[PDB]
């Protein structure tokens, strides 16, 4: 019986205690536990309260000592005693995460099998110096043209997805992974990516959901989700961020890749709000900590490539940040602006548009060169970006009802065309070797030369004419990645010929 | 327990208890105070050491002496759940207010509860269709998924959900929950005496709703734990019996307003612009305990009064994270004269994402949106100069949005009295030949008063001719 | 449960003892805590508001806010030199400047 | 000399009125003269229970306090001036407070140690004394600290006992079984 | 299908309540002071431990 | 240094309080030291609450710290190595490498607080510096003594300007220079440092042209804010005691700003106006001051500014932007445009920028100059609606003039083989006062608007017509 | 306090206590928060504005942005009859007079 077996493992269990200092109870109730005693406490130690708890310890005081309790809070009282552990919070880490939804302290919610852990972690792990690092060069593919093409994400650093809730967040982080879902089949190991998903302030639905997506398209396989839900405590929620890292980092650390998104850190700060005001703290700016800051910037400053002579991986970060109506001038989204060196704004109206999930071309900066994409793709791009820039500002004194120069309009035609190439839909992956002859047609004219309705029908059949005809053509974009004058005379010979079927 | 006490504090609706003996209740106990005014509930929140609670009071705090007996239930407040509480309508505790004497019961269960975990989730797209053309083409509703509505103040939120009770409870469901909280006494009145008219209700027999019901009147703590009595009749039923459910809210906005109220006295040091940072929890739990398992399914519909048309402020906005679709309602858009006030650029379903409830579906859902968005940004155009100072092209492509603007108008046919015009409903199968007919400029003809309060496209084309007339 | 927060721990073994004032602590004050800027002193009760202070790190200081068991000087050099359990002289002169 | 401060409820004034007392040259008088003093005010009859909160001036206190020196001259010169500054500040409801701090401060100097061993019943008189054997005989008690081992009957601890003195503790409680049971065997 | 494992919750609550039952049993008894003291002579065992 | 105890209390975040033992007490700005197996935890001294007790703000890793684990006192201010072999290597807050370069030898030790020159020593005299670059040399020419501030937006080719400052100047001149980074990325560290190690400023012989001193964001925020002072102090030295002119960089002062908002709030302040620090100004006053040109040496701070969302009316920027004395705009829509650099020619302006001082030329073309771009930006409204084709021959012609030095704004920079990939180039001071006359007097309007585009020189330019003709 | 006034039922005696509560706007703002508080508390409106008031007719009522839910069956017959379908007209007459100047 299940019972029996059960009974018998409760049985041979004794307790007996002996600790550094006890401590008794005094005040508890709005989630966070407050301990008289407890004087000879270090600093982040987890405390065992009796009811069946534990918390973590985030103020001492020589009155009373803060221990921020996880889960249950309505069967702590004043009368218990607590426990100290006597460890600091730690985190099991492995290749037994890989496939299961884990919470904050990894244990599985789920239940699909067992965490095998190959070591343990440190929830708080300090992040790679500056002798560490080697320099970026490693591109990351959304299967989107406009992600790639303008804003370009490397592999050992940080870009900041910016928007309004629910906009396509969940998409932009799947159109990463369905992309390189064929690359972690393939044959290189420094190209396979074992994405880390986090989520904090979302209900247990939406991740139930997405995982029904991710296990359809048969890339839940290598797929982590740390989670921490709206019902699961205000210090796990926390707490998910820093414990998703560290399994991060031992990816980085053994020479394999991967990329932790990070949804969402505004609700971190929320979080760790609920924190501050009920040990009387005072906060900063908009009743925000008052050092909120620093506990984004330590974390982000974990994605890193490292030097051949340790890991040959690199942990890639990408930051989730949603606005409480759309303000970027507000602390929590300023202060994660300073620590990227990419903007990725996502507008209200473009994803309505078409464009979805929607990349705003107008406020968007990459401070990277553009090494860090494919060097065929940025060619044909070459341009793109001033294109762009020139058809917002053609555009805007073209809005009066005001009649222009013909030089004029040929700007502004040609913009529409690419933004129409650029609109795609949400959940399909397209790889850079079939994205490298799209954008140079467009840039060339031969995406001009058709009307605005047929250009997604002319993009689908200009590619499966290449897979038939000139497949060589492809297959040297796919293993090079690049073009030379014989590669790019063929690419604008091969267009030319079928520039309209 | 049986833990006596005496009132060491009576400080606001935050009463203070002292348990004079060494027993000491945990948090979330419910205790009773004796005054010769009945009962008053509290509930125990703090512990403040020396064997001293806080507690927040569920019941008036009028009457109150210091030094006063107090007794401990040994836990929160059950509430009553089965087949014996349909039709009946109750309080925070259990008690009549339809007053048809006490409530039969098999199982009586408290309150409070945990959530059930992300591995007993196991949640469906399976659909649900409606009859509301503008339902159907904006951001679909199903069953197994959580539904949300953000209506205006109190001239149009309840005209919706009074058609959505009489679509979606009649062919769907065998139990249905209705839980008002601090809702108005004319609101509650209306609802029974309706429910009993169209015969949803059968007092001699056992009925297929049960009603919650707790006036916006009572005291802040009290508001607050209506929603969880509520809760609790649906958990019975997503459970214990097994089988799919349905909950409705008019408004859960009552809720977050309710805990802001006590959180500030408490110790809970509020966060700017008045709310408590408790929020994304307190709500959290009661939007996990919502949900769809792999016994029963609760498809809930839930409408939340936006506060001063901002819906940026702390409790709207946290909201929309435990919501798969919305459908966000103006105050102005009601204001306009267009019901339904629904904004047709600010609806969004995780139900539709760009084939999930067919292609053909979403693209014509697709174009509407760019179309009527096109209008909007060149509101500014034709209000600044004329629209006569614009091309032909631009002109065709407004009017069509202007027709579509004035299509999407759609009379009620509960509250069809008080409209004026006699209701409607609209297929799904009807929704999707209506739009697609309007987008190819096969009706870019008739008058733009044809298209305001007619449901599907046949209507548009017959009223022309009465307006001709 | 009726205290105050200038009931230091300097002074009150000095009260305790039989320990008085004598006019050192009345006429003349002596820093019990300086923080943020602003030296808690314990005495100057004839002091003029705005008088100045001259302490016995160098630094000058005026006496903005007057309360009874502490007066908020207020630093014009730095806080470098000053630190808690300094003598206070009272100058006893309020604020003046050359004029010619 | 200060023996590090305890406490942070009144603690100042009872840090303080020790080091007063070590140069008065007798501590444990000084805390037993306060004992029977403090006694006799809190069991006065007549406001000594209806009045033991501030409700009368700084003045009227005064002559209060002039009557209850006449109650015990005994009471050195030293703690007798600790009333003044109770009466000028006017507190009074933490005049108990200040003198359990202070019996704290004297019988650490002592040597003296207190020892709480919750149980769910009366204990066997040689089970206290085996306990006692137990941790003079062990590293934890060295003496310096001699214990009194003081039983608790409590409905907090249903079946088995725990020790508690100092900063050690070894609990052999039944409870915590009990509710780990329960958890456990709902699955 | 639902009730079964509904049922095997119901057995599952059934030995939860024996728990109680056994508890009211033991400390009824004076085997609430005979198996006290088999913990008070492991209790000197583990002190002197220290 | 001399046996002093005080034992921790309450660790509460960054705020850690210790109780010193009587008469050996602390003092404000002072360092304490606590022996972890995470170096030394310096605590900086910031207040005393009386009792005995001071009340201190953290620097370096809090985690897993004991109570009661008893506290030395040092006896002054943080003090730090400085010397000649400062220079090529990294350094962070405690004078202490994390390039691990070992001990560095010291030649003097100073603590790293210090006063700023009264008024008694204060002068302004400067001598007129060449960046190479043209923008800078017509517009905002630098001098010595400076109090630069270049304010901009985050990643809009920003980090690519201050590279190319340090290769040009800094190797070129006889004097040192000391790079100062506050509170910024580990990424940017690294490629910053690997970069130049090739273009040899930071000569792997021990003596170089520049100094690292970086303080990095992941690290506690009293560090950070007082990483900017580590670098200040190294500067100052110079200055004084070995007498010769540098030039500091510090990269973004906006960190400075920032870590001194969060220690403000945690020792009990309230905020100020926009949620920044009380103290922004005395703090300011007391960085500003001690950069400047004395009666032995000079400094010539170049500062990097963020603003946070292009948003510059905020109180920290904008009180801060008459402290720096060469305000310069580099803003984002320039940058889109494909302009680098992203200098906004109106928004740009200095010290000495008028007179004979300057010299009568550069003052005159440059006014010629903005008044040229001036019109065209205000008719940019009159030909989007009204049309430019009903206004006179002389507008067009003004325009056609506007968009022809619009175009000659641009040009590549050596640090741009990967953010341009055209090697750099150099356009002395004189050489582009001559130039931009050109364009002007009408001499060169049969060279084409995008044949400015990309090119050094009036030389260079009338060549890149001849190219672009065939 | 206003669900302190109401229409009590034929066993107490067929009550009412009528409540129409006042209420001090400025701007005529419905995106704020006192006002939507009493909206939402109440039903219909009873708006009255500065510009039609100036305009003859005093009291000014603003029938745009009037709208009765608690009053579309209180009404006897005859004043039904009479007001066939008015409330509609008029706001026929609203689209009319936005596009008419």
């Amino acid at each position: 019986e299940v019972s029996s077996i059960l009974e018998e493992r409760i049985k041979g269990v004794s307790d007996e205690a002996n600790l550094n200092e006890t401590g008794r109870v005094l005040a508890v109730g709005d989630g966070i536990a407050r301990v008289f005693g407890l004087n000879n406490i270090q600093a982040e130690e987890l405390v065992e309260f009796s009811s069946g708890v534990k918390g973590m310890a985030l103020n001492l005081e020589p009155g009373q000592v803060g221990i921020v309790l996880f889960g249950s809070d309505r069967l702590v009282k004043e009368g218990e005693l607590v426990k100290r552990t006597g460890n600091i919070v730690d985190v099991p880490v492995g290749p037994g995460l890989l496939g299961r939804v884990v919470d904050a302290l990894g244990n599985p919610i789920d239940g699909k099998g067992p965490i095998d852990a190959a070591g343990r972690s440190r929830a708080q792990v300090k992040a790679p110096g500056i002798l560490p690092r080697r320099s970026v060069h490693e591109p990351v593919q959304t299967g989107l043209k406009a992600v790639d093409a303008l804003v370009p994400i490397g592999r050992g650093q940080r870009e900041l997805i910016i928007g309004d809730r629910q906009t396509g967040k969940t998409a932009v982080a799947l159109d990463t992974i369905l992309n390189q879902k064929r690359w972690n089949n393939g044959s290189d190991e420094s190209k396979k990516l074992y994405c880390v998903y986090v989520a904090v302030g979302q209900k247990r639905s939406t991740v139930a959901q997405l995982v029904q997506t991710l296990e359809q398209h048969d890339a839940m396989k290598y797929s982590i989700i740390v989670a921490a839900t709206a019902s699961e405590a205000a210090p796990l929620q926390y707490l998910a961020p820093f414990t998703a890292a560290s399994i991060g980092e031992w990816f980085r650390d053994n020479g394999k890749h991967a990329l932790i998104v990070y949804d969402d850190l505004s609700k971190q700060a929320v979080a760790y709000r609920q924190l501050s005001l009920l040990l009387r703290r005072p906060p900063g700016r908009e009743a925000y900590p008052g050092d909120v800051f620093y506990l984004h910037s330590r974390l982000l400053e974990r994605a890193a490539k490292l030097s051949e002579k340790e890991g040959s991986g690199s942990l890639t970060a990408l930051p989730v940040i949603e606005t409480q109506g759309g303000d970027v001038s507000a602390y929590i989204p300023t202060n994660v602006i300073s620590i990227t060196d990419g903007q990725i704004f996502l507008e209200a109206e473009l994803f309505y548009k078409g464009i979805r999930p929607a990349i705003n071309v107008g406020l968007s900066v990459s401070r990277v060169g553009s090494a860090a994409q494919v060097k065929a793709l940025k060619q044909v791009a070459g341009s793109l970006k001033l294109f762009l820039a020139q058809y917002r500002e053609v555009a805007a004194f073209a809005q009066f009802g005001s009649d222009l120069d013909a030089s004029t309009k040929q700007t502004l035609v040609r913009g529409e065309r690419l933004t129409q190439l650029l609109k795609q839909n949400q959940y399909s992956p397209l790889a850079t070797e079939e994205q490298v002859p799209l954008i140079y047609a467009g840039v060339n004219g031969h995406l001009d030369g058709i009307e605005l309705s047929r250009i997604g029908e002319f993009e689908s059949s200009f590619l499966s004419y290449l897979k038939s005809n000139h497949n060589e053509l492809l297959t040297e974009i796919r293993e090079k990645g690049e073009l030379s004058k014989e590669l790019l005379a063929s690419l604008k010979s091969a267009t030319e010929s079928f520039v309209a079927t | 327990t049986p833990i006596t006490g005496k009132v060491t504090a009576v400080i606001g609706a935050i009463v203070d208890v002292h348990f004079e003996q060494s027993e000491l209740p945990a948090i979330l106990n419910a205790l009773e105070i004796k005054t010769p005014q009945g009962k008053l509930v509290l509930e125990v929140a703090q512990h403040l050491g020396e064997n001293t609670v806080r507690t927040i009071a569920m019941d008036g705090t009028e009457g109150l002496v210091r030094g006063e007996k107090v007794l401990d239930t040994g836990g929160p407040i059950s509430v009553p759940v089965g087949r014996e509480t349909l039709g009946r309508i109750i309080n925070v505790i259990g008690e009549p207010i339809d007053e048809r004497g006490p409530i039969k019961s098999k199982l009586r269960k408290p309150i409070h509860a945990d959530p059930p975990s992300f591995a007993e989730q196991s949640t469906s797209a399976e659909i649900l269709e409606t009859g509301i053309k503008v339902v159907d083409l904006l951001a679909p509703y199903a069953r197994g998924g959580k539904i949300g509505l953000f209506g205006g103040a109190g001239v149009g939120k309840t005209v919706f959900i009074q058609e959505l009770i009489n679509n979606i409870a009649k062919a769907h469901g065998g139990f249905s929950v209705f839980t008002g909280v601090g809702e108005r006494t004319r609101e509650g009145n209306d609802l029974y005496r309706e429910m009993k008219e169209t015969g949803v209700i059968n007092l001699e027999g056992e009925s297929k709703v049960a009603l919650v019901f707790g006036q916006m009147n009572e005291p802040p703590g009290a508001r607050a734990r209506v929603a969880l009595t509520g809760l609790t009749i649906a958990e019975y039923f997503r459970d214990e019996e097994g089988q799919d459910v349905l909950l409705f809210i008019d408004n859960i906005f009552r809720f977050t307003q309710a805990g802001s109220e006590v959180s500030a006295l408490l110790g809970r040091i509020p966060s700017a612009v008045g709310y408590q940072p408790t929020l994304a929890t307190d709500m959290g739990l009661l939007q996990e305990r919502i949900t769809t398992t792999k016994k029963g399914s609760v498809t809930s519909v839930q409408a939340v009064y936006v506060p001063a048309d901002d819906l940026t402020d702390p409790a709207p906005a946290t909201t929309f994270a435990h919501l798969d679709a919305t459908t966000v309602l103006s105050r102005g858009i009601s204001e306009l004269g267009i019901y339904p006030a629904v904004d047709p650029l600010d609806s969004k379903s995780r139900l539709l994402d760009a084939a999930v409830v067919g292609q053909e579906h979403y693209d014509v859902a697709s174009k509407v949106q760019e179309t009527l968005q096109t209008y909007k940004s060149l509101q500014d155009i034709i209000a600044i100069l004329g629209m006569d100072e614009l091309s032909e092209q631009d002109k065709l492509t407004v009017e069509r949005a202007r027709k579509i603007q004035r299509f999407l108008s759609q009379p009620f046919a509960v509250a069809e009295v008080f409209t004026g015009i006699p209701g409607k409903l609209v297929r799904l199968k009807d929704t999707v030949a209506s739009f697609k007919a309007v987008l190819e400029g096969k009706y870019d003809n008739i008058p733009e008063h044809a298209f305001y309060m007619v449901g599907g496209i046949e209507d548009v084309v017959a009223k022309a001719e009465k307006l001709a007339a | 449960t009726k205290a105050q927060p200038t009931e230091v721990s300097s002074i009150l073994e000095e009260r305790i003892k039989g320990v008085s004032d004598e006019a050192n602590l009345n006429e003349t004050g002596r820093v019990l805590a300086v923080g943020d800027g602003i030296a808690r002193v314990f005495g100057l009760n004839n002091i003029q508001a705005e008088e100045l202070v001259e302490f016995s790190s160098g630094v000058k200081g005026m006496a903005l806010n007057l309360e009874p068991g502490q007066v908020g000087i207020v630093l014009f050099g730095s806080d470098r030199l000053v630190k808690e359990g300094e003598l206070v002289k009272r100058t006893g002169n309020i604020v003046d400047v050359p004029v010619g | 000399p200060p023996p590090v401060r305890l406490f942070g409820v009144e603690g100042t004034y009872a840090t303080a009125l020790y080091q007063a007392a070590a140069k008065n040259s007798s501590i444990d008088a000084a805390f037993q003269s306060l004992q029977k003093v403090e006694s006799t005010v809190k069991k006065n009859p007549k406001l000594g229970h209806l009045l033991l909160n501030p409700a009368l001036s700084l003045k009227d206190r005064n002559s209060v306090i002039d009557a209850i020196v006449e109650t015990h001259k005994n009471l050195d010169g030293y703690v007798v001036n600790l009333l003044k500054v109770l009466s000028e500040n006017n507190r009074l409801g933490c005049f108990e407070k200040i003198a359990s701090d202070f019996g704290v401060l004297n019988d650490a100097h002592n040597g003296l140690l207190k020892g709480t061993v919750t149980s769910a019943e009366p204990l066997d008189p040689k089970s206290f004394k085996r306990i006692e054997k137990a941790l003079s005989a062990s590293k934890l008690v060295g003496q310096g600290k001699s214990l009194k081992l003081e039983n608790v009957v409590k409905p907090e601890i249903k079946g088995g006992l725990i020790v508690e003195l100092g900063d050690k503790t070894v609990d052999l409680s039944i409870s915590t079984k009990i509710q780990k049971l329960n958890k456990v065997l709902e699955d | 299908v639902r009730y079964e494992a509904s049922l095997r919750q119901l057995e599952q609550r059934q030995l939860a309540k024996s728990v109680i039952s056994r508890v009211q049993s033991e400390l009824g008894n004076p085997k609430f002071q005979e198996k006290v003291l088999q913990q008070s002579i492991s209790e000197i065992e583990q002190l002197l431990s220290k």
